[PDB]
């Protein structure tokens, strides 16, 4: 349209020292995955889920995520930054 | 007694009140092909039902004292728009005199007003910063009572809510008609469902709206969380209110596992809108006709219950010669269960009851309310005569206590 996507994807075990920003993740999968050091600028999250993830000093600053789950995260308050939820489901870490 | 009585019949909307006054609805109203009476209005011009009334009943006075009645489903709020952005749903407001039921996030307003700039308003507040809501997206009896000598009052479900002075006015002239259409809100996704409109030519009892209330909940024809009819053929994801952060899941299919109350059941949330428990979790059943011989699921309905586990259907059985008070139950291959108990009678009332499926035999018995119990802490659902007996003489929550919760637009969380 007029902004970087990326969408009808799933990445399947490890990502580290990345930082991405700008990017809308359209139904995307972070399945089993381990974050390092990886850090989520100014995004759009949706339709997407993350299930059974490990994540170290890894943040989500000005992001919005929507439609997407949480399952089995070990996601924290302090890991997204100037927030936003919409739709969102939370499954227990 | 009703001096409108807005009713669907036959092919149209109308007034079954003696005054039978002209209603004009407009191109795009919705109504619920199963319970037509169930009217859906939407953030269009053209969804809006206008109400002509006879100049006859047409309010202009200081002292006639009158109310209104019906019930309303209101979807959950998804944006921040709708914040702090009232809204009028009805209205009977002719030069800022009459009255008017408004919405707005988490409040349902009435305002009464005068021909002299005085007015006065009764709320009825709700959250949405909870878990499970009484209020959110599910069909609630709302009631206003008016006395021009003291007060107005707001009863929800039966129950008053919040009472306000309106003996300062005033003469109200109210409009020759009522407009049912949402005036001024700036949520373009924006519906609200509305059914069973009354009006009164008196301010009603606390004892003639429970009546109400009693009559209009349709006992007798099985509900889902919502409040519409509950239906055959149709996936509900299950709630227990006595144990309400846990969901329903499967170890194994077989008489070899078991179906259990797996926690803790998650939650959605949207930014400052609202935080509340998931309801689209665990094991889907699925209510099967016993009698192939109309889809609405009612009292003393023997059925089957099917159960989706990993995207397959199954069903609900158990054995009910094995030893021990409370039953175990598991989902078995359909075409396995054998004589194994699987049919169950649905339970509406005795009167009324949460405890919807008595489990029974093939030769008449009752097995039990399907409910759960803990074993090697695991609680695992099981059906119990118990739960039969205590529903005697009390109305209290049990374990056999459920909810059938289908996805719904107004609460529009992602299924999974
Ligand atoms: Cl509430
Ligand atoms: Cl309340
Ligand atoms: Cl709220
Ligand atoms: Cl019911
Ligand atoms: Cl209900
Ligand atoms: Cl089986
Ligand atoms: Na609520
Ligand atoms: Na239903």
């Amino acid at each position: 349209v007029e902004r970087d996507k990326y969408a009808n994807f799933t990445i399947n075990f490890t990502m580290e020292n990345q930082i991405h920003t700008g990017m809308e993740y359209d139904n995307g999968r972070f399945i089993g995955v381990k974050f390092k050091s990886v850090t989520f600028k100014d995004s759009v999250f949706k339709s997407c889920t993350f299930e059974d993830v490990t994540s170290v000093n890894t943040y989500f600053k000005n992001c919005t995520f929507i439609d997407t789950v949480f399952d089995n995260t070990d996601f924290e308050p302090y890991k997204f930054i100037d927030s936003e939820f919409k739709n969102c489901s939370f499954f227990h870490n | 007694t009703s001096i409108l009585n807005l009713r669907y019949e036959s092919n149209h909307l109308i007034d079954l009140s003696r005054y039978a006054s002209k209603i004009n609805i407009g191109s795009k109203v919705n109504f619920d092909p199963i319970d037509k009476n169930q009217i859906q209005l939407f953030n269009l011009e053209s969804s809006k039902i206008e109400v002509i009334l006879k100049n006859a009943i047409v309010y202009n006075s200081m002292y006639e004292n009158f109310s209104t009645s019906f019930w309303i489903r209101i979807p959950k709020y998804f944006n921040s728009i709708s914040l702090n952005n009232e809204y009028t749903i009805i209205n009977c407001m002719e030069n800022n005199s009459g009255w008017k039921v408004s919405l707005n996030y988490g409040e349902i307003i009435w305002t009464l007003q005068d021909t002299q700039e005085i007015k006065q308003r009764v709320v009825f507040k709700y959250s949405q910063m909870i878990n499970i809501s009484d209020y959110i997206n599910r069909w609630i009896f709302v009631t206003i009572t008016n006395n021009r000598l003291n007060n107005s009052k707001i009863y929800i479900n039966g129950r008053l809510i919040d009472q306000k002075p309106i003996s300062n006015l005033g003469n109200i002239h109210a409009s020759n008609n009522i407009m049912f259409k949402l005036d001024g809100c700036r949520d373009t996704h924006r519906y609200i469902w509305i059914k069973y409109f009354n009006l009164f030519d008196k301010e009603l009892n606390e004892k003639e709206i429970k009546d109400l209330y009693d009559n209009q909940s349709n006992s007798g024809i099985l509900k889902d969380f919502w409040g519409d009819y509950l239906q055959y053929d149709k996936p509900y994801y299950m709630l227990n209110l006595y144990d309400p952060n846990k969901y329903v899941d499967v170890n194994n299919v077989g008489i070899r596992g078991y179906m259990y109350l797996k926690g803790p059941r998650g939650s959605v949330m949207t930014t400052n809108i609202y935080l509340n428990s998931s309801l689209y979790r665990g094991t889907k059943f699925i209510i099967k006709k016993y009698a192939s011989g109309d889809n609405i699921v009612r009292n003393n309905d023997r059925v089957y219950i099917n159960v989706v586990v990993k995207n397959k259907e199954y069903r609900l059985a158990t054995n009910a010669s094995q030893a021990g008070v409370e039953k175990i139950l598991s989902a078995l291959e359909i075409p396995d269960v054998g004589n194994l108990s699987q049919v169950v009678v649905m339970k509406s009332k005795n009167i009324t009851n949460k405890c919807k499926m008595n489990l029974q035999d093939n030769n008449g018995n009752d097995i039990g309310f399907i409910g759960f119990h803990q074993f090697n802490n695991i609680a695992k659902l099981v059906a119990s005569n118990w739960y039969n007996r205590q529903i005697e003489r009390s109305s209290r929550t049990l374990g056999c206590s459920w909810e059938f919760i289908p996805v719904d637009d107004g609460w529009g969380e992602r299924p999974l």
